[PDB]
């Protein structure tokens, strides 16, 4: 019934357990917090921020047309935010 | 006469460590204002 | 050595072929009444005008449909909730004219399947066996409720009851979809659930317990022949298949109570077909499935269209072209 | 983009004077205009009859030009039909029945600015869909 | 010998630890009662429709006369705060007397007292209990009653100008009007006892029901049952409990059809229209705005050969047209002003429509009872705007919900309680299996 | 190895997410996605 | 006894979760899949490849994030990170649809490591290998639907996207364009599925209640012994009740076993197969016979004509923002409406 690792009731329920994950537990919620509340979370992976969907006066979607031309048109319309 | 890092250890926190940080990627997300 | 004992002995007969039963005595006529309507409705019928528009709709083979495209209309919108049956009619042709013959089998049926879940109990307590198989009967018994008469109710017609046919199914469903939006209904995501999980389940049990089949038999002959019908011995090994599953994904994820299995078989199913059954009697009041069209927007205020925007376009066209000759004014209100 | 100034930027009557409200005003007419208009006037269109909606462009048709903030607060005051012809307070929400449309009822003089200013602000922002109907949605 | 998630079903024979129970858990309802009328009093905003702000209490009280005048227009929201209040208190005691008799109150009551001790097996007994619940609820009856007759009476939607407060003088004692109902057919144009339609019916029924709940009780504190009725039942907890849940089940769907169609005791004023009501005030806006227009609504047309805007139903009755068709059997104040002996008058359409009319029709029309699980008011197709879902449907479908499981409640205890009785609620006795010693089906 | 009750555990971090999912529900109604 | 039978004993002990050869394909591609689709549900957009916002950082909730599919100008492109089209930019690649492709072959990978694991545990076991064949449902399902048939049309883009609402959006794309509803192939995986629930649900429903008597408690749940020899419920008393309320039952546990496992997986196939067709646009969309009645005979009307109505409905009404890239302009003129709506 059991394999040797150590059972998991008995490892939360242990002062040890608990005294390293009250640090790593909110730790790692407050680096998830941050990657967005800097804006990093845009920047890597290319989300548009809510005032940069369309240029002021456009209601034309931004839409890739091209294969091989993909990343540089991309990189126009951003430029046309710019 | 417990290991404590074991492959169990690895496949958990493969899964929790990420996890708290994308809820609270998420968490921070609720107070963005257009 | 009474007549009328004799007569309530021979209805509770454990003995016939058949169990009939108290319950069986309202069940046998009301099922033979839907089903011999319906036989003969299918194949004969006229063209019905379901939508009260005298625009009447071919359902039977003999007018032209085969057996995906017939159907048994609904009956017609003039007469919405009004009880229908023939003796109300100046002629069976005004009858047959106006979908007389649907009331008369989803009434009849609606009857003899409410009576097919009581005859479950019955023979249950005759045999001295536990009482609740008519339970997990009542998930599909509810259901049908509601697509024949909950949902009737709550828009005031048994023109809006779903069709005794293939196509008239189809045809129910979509307009569901645009009129209640039922694919963002959680109940609906619920009931997918259960029908896919017990797809799986159903499909897990039967490898799990064919994986682990004892030796019997020799591989000229069905492995089957290793079981005769009332042996004693269980006929396949639970730890072999327990210590199978245990290890595909990890020990506790498995059961090793064989009770506990298949009461969760029962469960799983049986719950999230209530949950459906539950949707279509709950949006037959028109609290519909989640709306989440133009939630997002841009700074400016731009929508930013997401999947459901392009869910409702899809549920637009649907909506522009139900029914495309019934509605005088722009909104379709029931 | 982003609800700019040039956005915000109304006419105030016909003689051509403009008025720029703000952020504040704009999404405080939207919150008035869903509490005291939205249930016939979604999307700028108008449920109990269809024929006539909150397009800038057939504001300015009607009779009292309704397409500047004087316009729609005389109309939200004092409304009338599109020719100016008949009075339709006893049947159309206004401070003048207010009685009988008890929502009228506590909206101050700002409060009518604000909601003429989304209904003028509105169609620079989505345009074909303000008043366009199931077919723009 | 129940595993802890049968574990109330330790309590079946312990009967003080059960009636801390029912009481505690009569506490929680009357809770609840006071608290959510709390809520709802302080989210209340008069110058809007009950409708428009997901209120189900307070459309309640106001129909009991309380806090309304004319027209449904709230006057006086003070005795809403009373009934939360008193409703919210009284949960303390019940609250006190139930956690009391389940945690240090005697386990087992039958040693303490032969009067409230009981045996679910003494049919006596338990049929004396029922008996004197049966008066408490003949009582709570009377109690509608002397309201409605003594005590400013009830909110009255078809009373004449716009409905209003009216103190009952006549109630219906006629028992060809008031049994007549229990024998109207339950499809469309009768609606069984759904149809009801006049406060007078509502009261007098109430005096007979009151009557007759009284009757009963006497009657089974005197007696015992009959033999036909003792070999027709099982005795146990179990079973009783079961019966009531086939009871509260069937109780469940009528309430639901109730707030769907019926809208005299549940007034539109408050609740919103119904269904059919809503259609209908649609086909009316229209007829109304076209013909100010000049169109002849009585000779219009439509696509399909039926009129646009009237037609006949099946019976010749004039009514509206379009797939409103299907509610001609819709009544309500605003509308019957316009019907003549053969159904909506045509004179009367084309000269005696009011202001009060078509603002009431446009109103209802655009509060039609549907809208989306997140609140949005509308078709499903409708965009965000509107935050609106009918209380109708609220109420109709939470209930459905729960007649339903009630039913499902009915049939596990009533199968449950069959299968004990007998002795084999645990299985299969392998020594001694029924189908064992049974001949061959062949 | 025991020490912390097992039930200390289960209700807190019962709580834990009720906190947490309340947020994303309370986010439905504001800032980005509240149709708003 | 060298470097490969060290690492085969490592491979295959028996620890909390096993890993084994099939784990070194296994874990990684299901870790990748799962990780691939949390990442572009939380942070990535649709904007470029759909105009559509599809995250939880956009805005969207559990329902209508998505990793949506890649810009149809993709063609069937593999979409490789270091590939031509974003050429190893990470932040472009996440906007041009490679997430689509990260996950779909990632996750096609980690479901042949899945099925052979269940050989591989299967083997070591000592049982038969019916669990993983019964497992290659689920495999020609995913590869007809996500592979397959987009590889039949013109991209990636006509596959489904990874999202609650996508895939919404991708059963009604079906009724309004290949009229799947009326594929037979379809109505057989239907019924099979359907058939699965039923036969899952009333299995479990007559075990529960065929029990026997073997312990006190009126929980029957602890009176089952995991290693008894006994059968704990009557198939004797099982097949009389249904023999008796339906007219035939199950005599063998032998062959109901096996029907559960081949009712539902025959049924998966075979909607696969009809997958496979749409692929090429060969639906089972009209029957001939049908409409030149029609086209002949405008009072002939059936539940078949009415259904099409719909599907034009659908098509007219959401292809210029479905499919983008084709700048699909419908005046309003030309949309089909019935009357009034
Ligand atoms: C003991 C065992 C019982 C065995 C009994 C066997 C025979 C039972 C037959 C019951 C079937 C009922 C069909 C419902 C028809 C319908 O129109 O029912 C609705 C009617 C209400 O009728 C409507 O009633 C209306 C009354 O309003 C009228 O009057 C009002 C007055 O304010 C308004 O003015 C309104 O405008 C005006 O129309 C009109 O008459 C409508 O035309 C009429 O449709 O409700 C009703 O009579 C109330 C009762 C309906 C409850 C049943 C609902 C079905 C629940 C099934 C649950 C099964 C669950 C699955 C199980 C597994
Ligand atoms: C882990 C977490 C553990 C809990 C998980 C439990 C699983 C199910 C519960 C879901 C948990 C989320 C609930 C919180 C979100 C919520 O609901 O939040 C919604 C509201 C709070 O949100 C308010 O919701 C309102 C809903 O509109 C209501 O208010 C409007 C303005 O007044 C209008 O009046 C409108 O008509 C009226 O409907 C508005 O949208 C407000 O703007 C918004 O703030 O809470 C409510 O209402 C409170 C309702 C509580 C009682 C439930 C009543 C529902 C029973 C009827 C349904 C029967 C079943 C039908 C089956 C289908
Ligand atoms: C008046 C109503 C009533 C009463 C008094 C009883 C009483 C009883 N029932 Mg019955 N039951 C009822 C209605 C009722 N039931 C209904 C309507 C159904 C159908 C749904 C059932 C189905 C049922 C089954 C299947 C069984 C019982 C059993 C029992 C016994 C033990 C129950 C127990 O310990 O529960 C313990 C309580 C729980 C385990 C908690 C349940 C939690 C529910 C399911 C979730 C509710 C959450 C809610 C929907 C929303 C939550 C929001 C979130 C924030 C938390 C007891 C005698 C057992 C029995 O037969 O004993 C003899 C048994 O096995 N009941
Ligand atoms: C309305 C809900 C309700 C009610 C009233 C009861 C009531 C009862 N249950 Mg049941 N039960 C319920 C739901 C309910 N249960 C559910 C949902 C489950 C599944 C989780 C169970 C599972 C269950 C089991 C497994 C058992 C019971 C038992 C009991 C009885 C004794 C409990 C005891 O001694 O605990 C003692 C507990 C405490 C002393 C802890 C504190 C409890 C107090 C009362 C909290 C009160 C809080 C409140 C704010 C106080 C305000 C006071 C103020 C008004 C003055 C008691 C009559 C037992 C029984 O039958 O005994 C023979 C038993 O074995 N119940
Ligand atoms: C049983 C009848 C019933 C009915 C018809 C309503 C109906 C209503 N309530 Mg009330 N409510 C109830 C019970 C009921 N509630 C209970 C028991 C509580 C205590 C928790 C509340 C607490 C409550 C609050 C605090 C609020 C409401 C509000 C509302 C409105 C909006 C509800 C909504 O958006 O739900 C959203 C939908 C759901 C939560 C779905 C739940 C699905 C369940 C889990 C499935 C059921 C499984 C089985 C039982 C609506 C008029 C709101 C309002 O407008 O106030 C004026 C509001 O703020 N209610
Ligand atoms: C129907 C519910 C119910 C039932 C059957 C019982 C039954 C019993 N209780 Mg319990 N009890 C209840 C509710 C109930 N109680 C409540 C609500 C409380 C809190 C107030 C208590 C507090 C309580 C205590 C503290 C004790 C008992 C005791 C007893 C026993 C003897 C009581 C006696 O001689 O009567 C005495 C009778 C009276 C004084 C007459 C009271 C008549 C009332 C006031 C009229 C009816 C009230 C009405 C319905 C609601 C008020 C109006 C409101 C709506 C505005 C008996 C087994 C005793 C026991 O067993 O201890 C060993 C004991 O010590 N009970
Ligand atoms: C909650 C209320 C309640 C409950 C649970 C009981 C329970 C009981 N009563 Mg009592 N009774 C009550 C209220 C109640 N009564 C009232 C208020 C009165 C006064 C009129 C009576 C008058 C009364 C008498 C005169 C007798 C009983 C008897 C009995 C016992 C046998 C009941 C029986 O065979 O039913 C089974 C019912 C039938 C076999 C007949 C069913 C016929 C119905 C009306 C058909 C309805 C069909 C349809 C589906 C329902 C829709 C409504 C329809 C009428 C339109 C049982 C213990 C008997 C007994 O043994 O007394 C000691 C007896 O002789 N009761
Ligand atoms: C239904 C009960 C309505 C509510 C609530 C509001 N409006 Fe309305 N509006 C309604 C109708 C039936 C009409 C046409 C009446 C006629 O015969 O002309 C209107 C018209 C307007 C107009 C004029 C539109 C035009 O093109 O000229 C405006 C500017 C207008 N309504 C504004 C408005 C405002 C600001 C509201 C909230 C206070 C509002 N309406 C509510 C129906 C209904
Ligand atoms: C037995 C049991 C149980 C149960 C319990 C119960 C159910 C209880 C009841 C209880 C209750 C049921 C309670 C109640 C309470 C109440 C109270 C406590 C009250 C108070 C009130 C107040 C104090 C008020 C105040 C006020 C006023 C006066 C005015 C207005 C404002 C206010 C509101 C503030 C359980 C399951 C858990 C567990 C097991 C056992
Ligand atoms: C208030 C009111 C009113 C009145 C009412 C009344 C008058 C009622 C009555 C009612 C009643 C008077 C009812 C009754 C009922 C009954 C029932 C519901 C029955 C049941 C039955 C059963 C359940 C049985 C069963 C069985 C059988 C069949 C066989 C044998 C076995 C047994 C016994 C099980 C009106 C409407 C005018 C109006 C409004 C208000
Ligand atoms: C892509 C990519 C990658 C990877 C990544 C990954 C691997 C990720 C992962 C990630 C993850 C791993 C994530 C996670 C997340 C999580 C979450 C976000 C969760 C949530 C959940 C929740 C919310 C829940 C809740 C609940 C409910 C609702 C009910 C019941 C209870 C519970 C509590 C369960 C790499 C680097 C290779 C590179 C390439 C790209
Ligand atoms: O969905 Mn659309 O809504 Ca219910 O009615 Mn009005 O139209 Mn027609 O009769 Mn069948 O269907
Ligand atoms: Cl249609
Ligand atoms: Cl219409
Ligand atoms: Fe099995």
């Amino acid at each position: 019934g059991t394999t040797g690792e150590r059972p998991f009731s008995d490892i939360i329920t242990s002062v040890r357990y608990w005294v390293i994950h009250s640090i790593t537990i909110p730790a790692l919620f407050i680096a998830g917090w941050l990657f967005v509340s800097t804006g990093l979370a845009y920047d890597v992976f290319g989300t548009p921020r809510p005032d940069s969907y369309y240029a002021q006066e456009q209601r034309s979607i931004p839409l890739v047309t091209d294969r091989f031309e993909a990343k540089q048109q991309v990189e126009t319309f951003l430029e046309q935010l710019k | 006469s417990y290991p404590i890092f074991t492959v169990r250890w690895v496949a958990v926190h493969t899964l929790a460590v990420p996890t708290i940080f994308f809820l609270g990627a998420i968490a921070a997300m609720q107070f963005i204002q257009r | 050595a009474n007549l009328w004992e004799r007569f309530c002995n021979w209805v509770t007969s454990t003995d016939n072929r058949l169990y009939v039963g108290w319950f069986g005595v309202i069940m046998i006529p009301t099922l033979l009444a839907a089903t011999i309507c319906f036989v003969i409705a299918f194949i004969a019928a006229p063209p019905v005008d379901i939508d009260g528009i005298r625009e009447p709709v071919s359902g039977s083979l003999l007018y032209g449909n085969n057996i995906i495209t017939g159907a048994v209309v609904p009956s017609s919108n003039a007469i919405g909730l009004h009880f229908y049956p023939i003796w109300e009619a100046a002629s069976l042709d005004e009858w047959l004219y106006n979908g007389g013959p649907y009331q008369l089998i989803i009434f009849h049926f609606l009857l003899g399947a409410s009576c097919y879940m009581g005859r479950q109990w019955e023979l249950s307590y005759r045999l001295g066996m536990r009482p609740w198989i008519c339970v997990a009967y009542s998930a599909p018994l509810a259901s049908a409720f509601a697509v024949f008469l909950i949902y009737p109710i709550g828009q005031g017609s048994f023109s809006d009851g779903m069709p005794l046919g293939i196509s008239g199914t189809f045809n129910f469903m979509i307009v569901f979809q645009a009129e209640h939006n039922i694919l963002m209904h959680p109940f609906h995501q619920l009931g997918v659930a259960g029908v896919f999980g017990g797809a799986l389940f159903c499909a897990m049990h039967g490898s799990l317990v064919t994986s682990s089949l004892i030796r019997e038999t020799t591989e000229t002959e069905s492995a089957n022949y290793g079981y005769k019908f009332g042996q004693e011995e269980e006929t396949y090994n639970i730890v072999a298949a327990h210590g199978y599953f245990g290890r595909l994904i990890f020990q506790y994820a498995s059961f090793n109570n064989s009770r506990s299995l298949h009461f969760f078989l029962a469960a799983w199913p049986v719950v999230g077909v209530w949950f459906t059954a539950l949707g279509i009697s709950t949006m037959a009041f028109n609290l519909n499935g989640f709306n989440f069209n133009h939630s997002v927007i841009d700074a400016k205020g731009n929508v930013i269209n997401t999947w459901a925007d392009i869910i409702n376009r899809a549920n637009l066209g649907m909506e522009v072209m139900h029914e495309r000759n019934a509605h005088n004014f722009p909104l379709d209100l029931a | 983009a982003e609800l700019t100034p040039e956005v915000l930027t109304v006419p105030l009557n016909s003689e051509g004077k403009t008025i720029t409200l703000t952020e504040k005003q704009y999404l405080e007419g939207k919150r008035l205009f869903q509490y005291a208009c939205a249930s016939c006037h979604v999307g700028g269109i108008t449920k109990t009859n269809p024929s006539l909606d909150l397009r800038t462009e057939t504001l300015a048709l009607a009779t009292p030009p309704r397409d500047n903030i004087e316009g729609l607060v005389d109309y939200m005051k004092n409304p009338t039909t599109y020719d100016g012809e008949q009075e339709i307070a006893e049947v159309h929400p206004s401070l003048r029945s207010a009685d009988i449309f008890p929502k009228m009822r506590n909206l101050t003089e700002k409060d009518l600015v604000a909601i003429a200013g989304h209904i003028l602000v509105e169609p620079k922002i989505l345009g074909d869909k303000w008043g366009g109907g199931k077919v723009y949605y | 010998g129940f595993a802890w998630w049968a574990g109330n079903a330790r309590l079946i024979n312990l009967s003080g630890k059960l009636l801390g129970a029912h009481v505690a858990h009569a506490g929680l309802i009357v809770f609840w009662a006071g608290a959510m009328t709390l809520f709802e009093l302080a989210h209340f905003i008069p110058e809007k429709p009950m409708y428009e702000q997901g209120l189900i209490l307070i459309p309640h009280i106001a129909t009991l006369g309380w806090g309304v005048g004319p027209g449904g227009e709230v006057v006086d929201t003070f005795p809403f705060f009373v009934v939360g209040v008193v409703h919210l208190i009284s949960s303390a005691v019940l609250g006190f007397g139930g956690v009391y008799h389940a945690i240090r109150g005697p386990e087992t009551l039958e040693e303490y007292s032969s009067f409230f001790g009981y045996d679910w097996k003494d049919k006596n007994k338990m049929t004396t209990i029922l008996g004197f619940h049966l008066i408490v609820l003949g009582i709570g009856a009377l109690l509608l009653v002397a309201k409605a007759m003594f005590f400013g009476g009830l909110y009255d939607t078809w009373a004449p100008g716009g409905g209003d407060v009216r103190v009952i003088t006549n109630p219906t004692l006629d028992p060809r009007v008031i049994f007549g109902y229990l024998l109207k057919s339950p499809f469309g144009g009768e609606g069984w006892i759904v149809s009801v339609n006049n406060l007078e019916d509502v009261v007098g029924g109430h005096i007979w029901i009151g009557l007759i709940c009284i009757a009963g009780g006497i009657w089974h504190i005197l007696t015992t049952p009959f033999g036909w009725a003792r070999r027709a039942f099982i005795w146990s907890g179990e079973a009783y409990l079961s019966y009531s849940l086939g009871a509260l089940s069937m109780m469940g769907f009528i309430a639901t059809c109730f707030v769907w169609f019926n809208n005299t005791v549940y007034p539109s004023e408050f609740y919103g229209p119904t269904g059919p009501e809503a259609s209908q005030a649609q086909a009316m806006t229209f007829l109304i705005r076209d013909q100010k227009l000049g169109a002849n609504v009585g000779s219009a047309q439509g696509p399909t050969g039926l009129g646009k805007y009237l037609m006949r139903s099946p019976t010749g009755e004039i009514i509206f047209g379009g797939e409103t068709m299907r509610f001609w059997d819709f009544r309500g104040p605003w509308l019957e002003p316009l019907r003549g002996p053969n159904g909506l008058d045509l004179n009367k359409i084309k000269n005696d429509i009011q202001p009060w009319q078509e603002r009431r029709a446009a109103e209802y029309m655009t509060h039609a009872p549907l809208g989306s699980l997140n609140s949005v008011g509308g078709v499903a197709t409708e965009i965000n705007s509107v935050n609106f879902v009918s209380p109708r449907s609220w109420l109709a479908t939470s209930h459905f919900v729960l007649a339903f499981f009630f039913l499902v409640g009915h049939l596990w205890h009533a199968g449950r309680a069959r299968a004990a009785a007998a002795g084999f609620e645990k299985g299969i006795d392998r020594e001694s299996e029924p189908v064992l010693s049974m001949p061959s089906l062949d | 190895g025991g020490r912390i009750p097992l039930w200390i555990v289960a209700t807190v971090a019962g709580m834990g997410v009720i906190v947490i999912v309340g947020l994303f529900f309370y986010g439905a109604y504001a800032g980005l996605g509240s149709s708003l | 006894r060298g470097w490969f039978d060290i690492l085969d004993d490592w491979l295959k002990r028996d620890r909390f979760v096993f890993v084994g050869w099939s784990g070194i394909l296994l874990f990684p591609c299901a870790y990748l899949a799962l990780g691939g689709w949390l990442t572009g549900t939380t942070f990535v957009t649709s904007w470029y490849t759909h105009g559509l916002a599809s995250s939880y950082l956009e805005g969207c909730n559990f329902l209508t994030v998505a990793v949506s599919t890649p810009a149809n100008s993709m063609g069937h492109s593999l979409l490789l990170l270091w590939g031509p089209e974003a050429q190893g930019d990470f932040t472009r690649w996440c906007q041009l649809g490679g997430l689509w492709t990260f996950i779909a072959l990632h996750g096609a990978f980690g479901l042949i490591g899945f099925m052979l694991r269940q050989f591989e545990i299967a083997r070591l076991v000592g049982v038969r290998p019916y669990n993983a064949i019964a497992f290659s449902a689920p495999i020609a399902v995913f590869v007809s639907v996500f592979l397959i048939y987009p590889l039949g049309q013109s991209s990636w883009f006509f596959a489904p996207s990874f999202g609650v609402a996508a895939i919404f959006r991708f059963l009604l794309f079906f009724q309004g364009f290949h009229n799947w509803t009326l594929n037979p192939f379809h109505m057989m995986g239907v019924a099979g599925v359907l058939g699965g629930a039923l036969l899952c649900a009333i299995h479990g429903a007559t075990v529960e209640n065929t029990l026997f008597q073997d312990g006190e408690g009126a929980s029957t749940f602890r009176a089952f012994n995991p290693t008894q020899a006994e059968e704990t419920y009557s198939m004797v008393t099982a097949n009389r009740f249904w023999s008796q309320i339906f007219g035939i039952a199950f005599s063998n546990k032998r062959w109901l076993h096996f029907f559960m496992l081949f009712v539902p997986v025959t049924g998966l196939w075979m909607s696969a197969i009809g997958v496979v067709g749409l692929a090429l646009n060969l639906r089972s969309y009209d029957f001939i016979s049908q409409e030149i009645r029609a086209a002949e005979d405008p009072e002939f009307e059936t539940f078949y004509t009415k259904n099409l109505l719909l599907n034009e409905g659908i098509r007219a009404w959401m292809a210029p923002q479905d499919q983008p890239h084709e700048n699909f302009v419908f005046p309003e003129e030309v949309l089909p409406r019935g009357n009034a709506l």
